[PDB]
């Protein structure tokens, strides 16, 4: 998403043509432009034919910048909609779908004839073997293997579907180098949340939130006051001496109505929207896009672990004597089993430091044991030195269970990790330790202070977690959540939720099992986990294609980011009014009251020029803010009354001063190149 | 006044009799 | 609504006491506490009254205190029309009607400064106004004194007698009372 | 000059502010229903003998019954003045109004405008003017107290549906409120000259020997509640600049007090109901920065008055054309602003004598809503839509939901409070294009050019915003204009009513949550100064070219 690429760009100036009032029907603040537009354009051909006078010049560049002031708003509105339809079909991954064998019976060795998606249904069985494209979703039942999940995560890493295990459901079409896996998909292809978000971006059914048809109400109210402000010019004007001419009349009218937020709302939508889809989350509603944003509770649960922290840079220095590359393949292997952020990035710089990749789990018939967070310890089984790997208290623990010691040289690695500042985690063939690895921290200190603001803006932060309330505490205090909640009942989530809705407080859930389908249905937020069940992600309504619970917190980041674009947008448009008036006012007023010269604060060439350089600045600011409507407002994490501040003395005197210059400039240029 | 005073008039009602619709119906 | 009786009541017993008794009880509260204030305020010099102390009379002679302009409707201090004359700064009615008046001041003053008072060319709000400043009171006591053979002091301190201040000097102007002023010096010259 | 008008605003907003906050705790407990003390006992026989039985019902029928109020005492009003020389009380023996002076002046008084296009001195007689006139300028400051009230319940309820009773509220209102203040206030312009009785008009023969017919009436009783009231309905035909009417400074400075002492109690009660008295703060620091700015502007721009007065002979450039002389030019410019702002038509100094810019300022305030302690109510909720759309806006800045004490403000309020906030712009400016295509419209024109203008823009903004302070020039008694502006009166007060409402019928539904660190304050310097740059740029950026047009035309002519 580089913003501005060439065959986007081309195929957007090859459909923002179409600009037909059948389409823009729908948006009154641009259809007032569209209609102001085609009188402009009348009066233009009326005074070039001759049945009216005028100089047929002034009112034809004056429509040729209203065309091309609408044409700049459906520029952004379709480069919106045709970047989410990019990354939409990027993460598509059925694409060739031309083999899709059949299986008889659940057992190695049926009829395996290839026909093409031959109508898949809930309940049916498939089988891939070393290269094989996924038909569709579903849960893995025996001999699972290592798999290369890329199309919906955007790594190349790989990662295994243990069968009958934690990592049972596969999403989407993947790569697969081993063999004599089964799978059956549950699920017909067509009502999978990948279809619906693809059934969602493809077409214009994009129905606005509640809060952005208010903002749309807002602005609505605006154009029929400025509609009735320039349209009463006329006999006000009239009176006094000659009528001003229509054509002054429609460019002010433009001028004044909101025709940034109103033509950048639907790309603020539709931007925000494709920004989290690239957040690996795909919603299902801009609703629930707003309501995540909109969140004061926030609950971030799974079944299992919990170890809220992603330590995702790493070093992978033993310092000892053994290389790298088995260094790498343990951890790998170690860690293959994991599924928090940590053991996946610990995979992923193993991956992208030397290549690993896939490692044949079927060669030796390794036993797989999740991360568990009362040990903080787990690894694989491969064989008499079971290989493994956790924090240093748990290593310790085993490592004189087994009867060993800590060499000095790993000790004094340990004390340099923990003096720069990282989690140390060591991995250990069961029965000699290896060399211990780093997990760098994120940015300044990562989930603590994230957390510390997400509380300044009044957000609650609830830890809920399955295991024992003892090592809850600990991974509370290592993440920095004010109060926790360990292995709760499902009655007590519910519970715990409606007393939370009660007080009116909005609710984010994330949920795995199908333990937390009931929760998550009644809940106002719910992000689903790929490693949890189908049942759960479809009683959900957003689905995390990371299977990361701490991404709720960039989720809420993008959906008050959005809200901040809008509001700002909408205080520049109203705010550049006065510019505008500044502009157009002291110089439509020219023959008819040739007093009003004073009020020309800016010292502008002639009253042709005026309204003319004004038409063009309005022109030009939708070009110029649609990379802010497409990145979203610079989200500075603070109170809400520092962000008020922050945003005021930002975009409310860009309003009322950055108009100013740019008419200025455009019409210095305007002289100085002569058209005028 | 005139023909031109007439459907100015007229347009501008037609103008505000939809911004008002569309503020009462939000689509 | 349905509800019809308790409004008719309502309605009826708001009329009865908003109007009706309200405006009674002010005023017999009024005659019985300020007689000459509830009244009229009227300057009585038995059986016949010269008018208010508070209205103001369109006074021309040479010895009498002149007030303000009014411009009301069919006669210059007409209480059956209040309400000043209505001209802007910038109509030239106003501009010719000021020129005339400083002129005809100018021309009956030929002993006095010739800034004339902003007070005796500008018509005021009400056309029924026996108040002017005390400066503009004591730039016509040359005239008066001409006319009626009495001395500067003397006129100062009859001024000064018939003045009247507010509690506090910035909430208003002192002023001086015309119509009073007059009859005081009309009961001093008999 | 500079610090006599400096002194003059620090004490009437020092004698303001001590004065209402007691009003303020009095008001508080007839928004929560609670009886004053005293008034109990009596209050439920009389409760029991109008027939009203404390029946808690919606926000439908409390807008019915004041509706249905303010249509009968319209009734009431119309055929009173039509059938006028059949009542008694007409020692001039005056006869009836026409069709179009008695429906304006109807109309005008019913929906709290009191727009005069008639000289009351020899136009209405003295039963008319104690009975149709009084008490219309009693029922509609009601009118206007119930709606607010009804709003500020709305505000303080969790979870309803019920609003109060309309009866009780206005009972209570123009019994233990109203009238008990303006008892008072009648009185004391009584004893400081103002007129109360009922003679026959007293001929004098003046000094000179010429005659004049002195008017009297009921004039001090009418005053007092139309002070209080915010009403402007004078007697005479100088609104309150007549020595029977205004005698005093300090009658005057009483009427400015009165004026703001409703709206200033309004928002000390809106304060203190919700328990938080800084909301209260808040609106009062955002109505008090622009009134004391406005009212710099117009001192200075009358001191700095006419410029012909200097080269043209006179002693000082001041404008104290149309202007009394109790009263300075501070003194008028003050109550100027103080009435034109508080939506009172009250006018010592006539408004249309006014130095261009000085009187571009009362129209400025009159065209943005009267809002700066605007109406009696009627400028409490119009401050709240303004109010409501600041907190929208500021809602987007902070990311969160859009809410306002704890209620969230929804799509449906948001059309509720645009249409609202459109009601009256949209009047306005259709009424003068109006005003200004018509040969009937355009023939009342007095002064020539863009003052003339600013005439008709004034009088079509005072109909609308039902402020009834006026550019007496106008000869606004044609039947085109007194239909034109009746209109804009029933549609102006009717079409804010009827929206404010129907957002308290959705306030009441929600609860209040909890104030948590998340919401915004709504307090403090950054929401005042957010609240005065909402309200200043929404009744600028509509009004702009209409005042460019007229008085800045004007001023830089
Ligand atoms: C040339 C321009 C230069 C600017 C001039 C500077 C003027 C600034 C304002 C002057 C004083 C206002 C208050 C100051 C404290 C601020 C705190 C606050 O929020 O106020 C609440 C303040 C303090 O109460 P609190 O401590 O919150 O008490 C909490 C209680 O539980 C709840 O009780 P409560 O809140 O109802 O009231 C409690 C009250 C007990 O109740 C009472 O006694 C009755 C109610 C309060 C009466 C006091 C009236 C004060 C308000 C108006 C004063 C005149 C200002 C006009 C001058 C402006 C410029 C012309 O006891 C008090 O604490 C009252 C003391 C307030 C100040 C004392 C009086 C000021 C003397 C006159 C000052 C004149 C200017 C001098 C500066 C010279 C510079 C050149 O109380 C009030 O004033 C009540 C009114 C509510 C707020 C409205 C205030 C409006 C402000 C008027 C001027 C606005 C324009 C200024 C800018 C000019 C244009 C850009
Ligand atoms: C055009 C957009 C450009 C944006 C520019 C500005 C935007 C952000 C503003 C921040 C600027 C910082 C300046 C220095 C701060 C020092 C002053 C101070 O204490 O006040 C804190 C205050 C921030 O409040 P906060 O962070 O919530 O903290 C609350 C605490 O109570 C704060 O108290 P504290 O803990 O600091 O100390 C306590 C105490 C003592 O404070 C101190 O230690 C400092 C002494 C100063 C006394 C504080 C009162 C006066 C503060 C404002 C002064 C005039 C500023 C006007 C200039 C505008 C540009 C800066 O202060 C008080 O709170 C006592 C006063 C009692 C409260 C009653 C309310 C008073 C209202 C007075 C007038 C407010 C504005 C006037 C009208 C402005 C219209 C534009 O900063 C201000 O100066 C705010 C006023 C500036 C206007 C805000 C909005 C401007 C944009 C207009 C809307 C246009 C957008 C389009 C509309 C939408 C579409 C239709
Ligand atoms: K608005
Ligand atoms: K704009
Ligand atoms: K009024
Ligand atoms: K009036
Ligand atoms: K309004
Ligand atoms: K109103
Ligand atoms: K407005």
């Amino acid at each position: 998403a580089l913003f501005e690429p060439t065959l986007v760009v081309q195929a957007l100036k090859e459909a923002v043509k179409k600009l037909n009032p059948q389409a823009q029907w729908r948006n009154p603040v641009m259809f007032i432009v569209w209609i102001g537009s085609l009188l402009t354009t009348c009066i233009s051909i009326a005074m070039a034919s001759g049945a009216m006078p005028g100089n047929a010049l002034f009112s034809a560049a004056i429509s040729g910048w209203l065309w091309i002031t609408v044409l700049f708003a459906n520029f952004a509105e379709a480069l919106a909609e045709g970047r989410s339809k990019a990354q939409a079909n990027s993460l598509k991954g059925v694409k060739k779908t031309a083999f899709a064998r059949k299986l008889r019976e659940p057992k190695y060795g049926a009829a395996a004839d290839k026909v093409p998606a031959d109508q898949l249904r809930k309940g049916d069985i498939v089988l891939v073997e070393a290269g094989d494209i996924i038909p569709c979703d579903g849960e893995v039942i025996e001999g699972g293997a290592s798999v290369d999940e890329s199309a919906i995560t955007g790594e190349s890493a790989p990662v295994i579907r243990e069968s009958g295990g934690d990592f049972a459901s596969v999403t989407g079409g993947t790569r697969i180098l081993s063999d004599w896996l089964v799978i059956e998909c549950s699920v017909n292809p067509g009502e999978t949340f990948l279809d619906r978000m693809i059934a969602m971006v493809e077409g214009a059914q994009r129905r606005k939130t509640p809060n952005e048809i208010a903002l749309t109400i807002l602005l609505i109210a605006l154009t029929i006051v400025f509609l009735l402000a320039t349209a009463t010019l006329w006999p006000f004007s009239a009176w006094g001496g000659n009528a001003v001419s229509v054509t002054v009349l429609v460019a002010l009218l433009v001028c004044l109505i909101p025709t940034t937020i109103g033509g950048l709302l639907s790309a603020i939508g539709v931007a925000g929207m494709s920004r989290m889809l690239g957040a690996n989350v795909i919603a299902t509603s801009g609703r629930a896009v707003e309501a995540a944003g909109d969140v004061d509770v926030l609950l971030l649960n799974k079944t299992g672990t919990i170890t809220l922290g992603n330590r995702q840079a790493s070093e992978f220095i033993p310092a000892q004597g053994v290389d790298e590359k088995t260094l790498a393949d343990a951890a790998q292997l170690a860690s293959l089993a994991d599924e928090t952020p940590e053991g996946r990035s610990i995979v992923i710089l193993a991956k992208q430091r030397f290549n690993l990749r896939e490692r044949d789990v079927q060669s030796l018939h390794a036993t797989f044991v999740p991360f568990t967070a009362q040990s903080r310890m787990s690894g694989i089984n491969i064989d008499n030195r079971m290989i493994r790997k956790g924090s240093v208290d748990a290593i310790r623990r085993h490592v004189e269970a087994n009867g060993g010691h800590f060499p000095t040289d790993v000790d004094q690695k340990v004390d340099q990790v923990a003096r720069q500042g990282a989690t140390p985690l060591v991995v250990v063939e069961g029965s000699r330790v290896l060399g211990v690895i780093a997990l760098k921290d994120i940015v300044k200190g990562g989930i603590k202070e994230r957390f510390a603001q997400l509380r300044k803006m009044g957000i609650k932060t609830v830890m809920i977690t399955g295991d024992n309330r003892l090592t809850a505490a600990a991974i509370a205090a290592e993440a920095g959540v004010d109060d926790f909640l360990a292995e709760a009942t499902p009655e007590a989530k519910l519970a715990l939720i409606r007393q939370y809705q009660a007080e009116g407080r909005l609710v984010a859930m994330t949920g795995d099992g199908t333990n937390d389908a009931p929760a998550l249905a009644q809940a106002d937020v719910a992000v689903a986990m790929n490693s949890g069940t189908q049942a759960a992600k479809e009683a959900g309504n957003m689905v995390d294609l990371d299977s990361n619970p701490t991404k709720l917190i960039e989720v809420v980041h993008i959906g008050k980011q959005m809200l901040m674009t809008r509001g700002s947008l909408t205080t520049f448009s109203i705010a550049n009014d006065v510019a505008k008036y500044f502009a157009i006012i002291p110089a439509a007023f020219a023959a008819t009251y040739p007093q009003l010269n004073a009020l020309n604060i800016m010292c502008l060439h002639s009253p042709d020029s005026a309204i003319l350089s004004a038409v063009i600045f309005n022109a030009l600011i939708i070009v110029f803010l649609i990379p802010l409507a497409l990145k979203g407002v610079s989200y500075k994490p603070l109170t809400a009354s520092a962000m008020l501040r922050r945003n005021l003395w930002i975009y409310g005197l860009g309003g009322l001063l950055v108009p100013f210059i740019g008419i200025k400039v455009i019409d210095l240029l305007l002289t100085v190149c002569g058209l005028v | 006044m005139s023909a031109g005073v007439i459907t100015g008039v007229l347009l501008v009602f037609l103008l505000l009799g939809y911004l008002v619709y569309a503020l009462i119906n939000a689509e | 609504m349905s509800g019809l009786r308790p409004a008719l009541s309502t309605f009826i017993f708001l009329l009865l006491i908003t109007g009706g008794v309200y405006p009674l009880l002010t005023t017999v509260l009024g005659q019985w506490w300020f007689p000459w204030q509830a009244n009229g305020s009227l300057i009585r010099e038995g059986d016949t009254v010269r008018g208010s102390a508070l209205i103001g009379q369109n006074f021309t002679g040479n010895g009498y205190f002149h007030g303000r302009p009014s411009a009301t409707a069919e006669m210059p201090y007409n209480p059956q029309a209040s309400g000043g004359s209505n001209l802007a700064v910038s109509n030239p009615e106003l501009d010719k009607l000021i020129a005339a008046r400083v002129a005809a001041l100018r021309a009956a003053n030929p002993d006095a400064s010739a800034s004339v008072p902003v007070e005796l060319v500008t018509a005021s709000a009400s056309g029924l106004d026996n108040n002017i400043t005390p400066q503009a009171a004591a730039w016509q006591i040359p005239r008066v004194a001409k006319a009626r053979n009495l001395s500067v002091e003397q006129l100062t301190q009859l001024i000064a007698k018939y003045s009247q201040q507010p509690l506090v000097k910035y909430i208003g102007q002192p002023v001086v009372n015309i119509v009073e002023l007059n009859l005081a010096l009309d009961k001093l010259d008999e | 000059m500079a610090a006599q008008g400096f002194l003059l605003i620090a004490t009437f907003l020092l004698v303001l502010m001590v004065l209402a906050r007691p009003l303020g705790s009095g008001l508080a407990r007839l928004i929560n229903d609670i009886p004053l003390p005293g008034t109990t006992g009596v209050e439920r026989v009389l409760f029991r003998a109008l027939g009203v039985s404390d029946r808690e019902m919606n926000w439908k029928q409390y807008l019915c019954a004041i509706l249905g109020l303010n249509m009968l005492g319209l009734a009431v009003l119309f055929f009173m003045l039509l059938g006028q020389h059949y009542l008694p009380l007409n020692p001039q023996q005056l006869p009836g109004l026409s069709w179009d002076l008695a429906l304006n002046t109807a109309v005008s008084f019913v929906t709290n405008t009191n727009w005069q296009s008639y000289s009351g001195e020899t136009t209405l007689s003295y039963f008319s003017q104690m009975a149709g006139l009084t008490v219309q300028n009693f029922l509609s400051a009601a009118s206007g107290i119930a709606v607010i009230f009804a709003l500020i319940r709305a505000f303080t309820r969790q979870s309803m549906s019920t609003l109060g009773n309309a009866w009780v509220d206005l009972l209570r209102i123009t019994l233990w409120v109203l009238v008990p203040v303006a008892l008072l206030i009648a009185l004391f312009f009584i004893q400081q000259g103002a007129l109360q009785n009922f003679l026959p008009y007293q001929a004098v023969n003046t000094v000179e020997g010429a005659q004049q017919l002195l008017p009297m009436g009921p004039v001090a009783s009418q005053e007092a509640i139309k002070m209080l009231g915010t009403n402007g309905g004078g007697f005479f035909n100088a609104n309150s600049s007549h020595p029977f009417e205004n005698p005093t400074a300090l009658t005057n400075f009483v009427q400015m007090l009165a004026i703001f002492l409703i709206p200033t109690a309004l928002c000390f009660a809106f304060g203190e109901v919700m328990g938080d008295r800084r909301q209260g703060r808040m609106l009062l620091w955002a109505m008090s920065v622009i009134f004391v700015i406005c009212v710099g502007v117009v001192m200075w721009a009358e001191v700095q008055g006419n410029p012909h007065l200097l080269a043209l002979g006179t002693d000082s450039s001041i404008n104290m054309e149309g202007k009394e002389s109790r009263f300075g030019v501070l003194v008028s410019s003050l109550f100027a602003v103080v009435t034109t702002a508080a939506s009172c038509g009250a006018v010592i100094a006539m408004h249309d004598s006014f130095t261009a810019l000085g009187g571009m300022v009362p129209m400025w305030l009159m065209q943005i809503g009267e809002v700066v302690f605007g109406g009696v109510g009627s400028g409490l909720y119009g401050m709240m839509l303004f109010v409501l759309l600041a907190v929208f806006i500021a809602g987007l800045m902070i990311g969160r939901t859009p809410e306002y004490l704890g209620k969230k403000i929804d799509v449906r309020e948001m059309k509720l409070t645009a249409l609202a906030i459109l009601v009256t712009p949209t009047l306005v400016l259709m009424g003068a294009a109006l005003a200004m295509m018509t040969d009937a419209g355009r023939s009342a024109m007095l002064n020539p050019g863009p003052h003339g203008f600013s005439e008709v823009l004034y009088a079509v903004s005072s109909a609308a915003n039902n402020n009834g302070s006026a550019f007496a020039g106008l000869s606004a008694n044609s039947p085109f204009w007194n239909c034109l502006l009746a209109f804009c009166m029933f549609v102006g007060r009717f079409g804010v009513i009827i929206p404010v409402m129907a957002i308290a019928g959705s306030l009441v539904s929600k609860k209040s949550q909890a104030a948590s660190s998340g919401t915004l304050p709504t307090h403090g310097p950054l929401f005042v100064g957010l609240l005065i740059g909402t309200v200043l740029l929404v009744g600028a950026l509509t009004f702009i070219p209409a005042l460019a047009l007229g008085p800045v035309a004007e001023y830089l002519s």
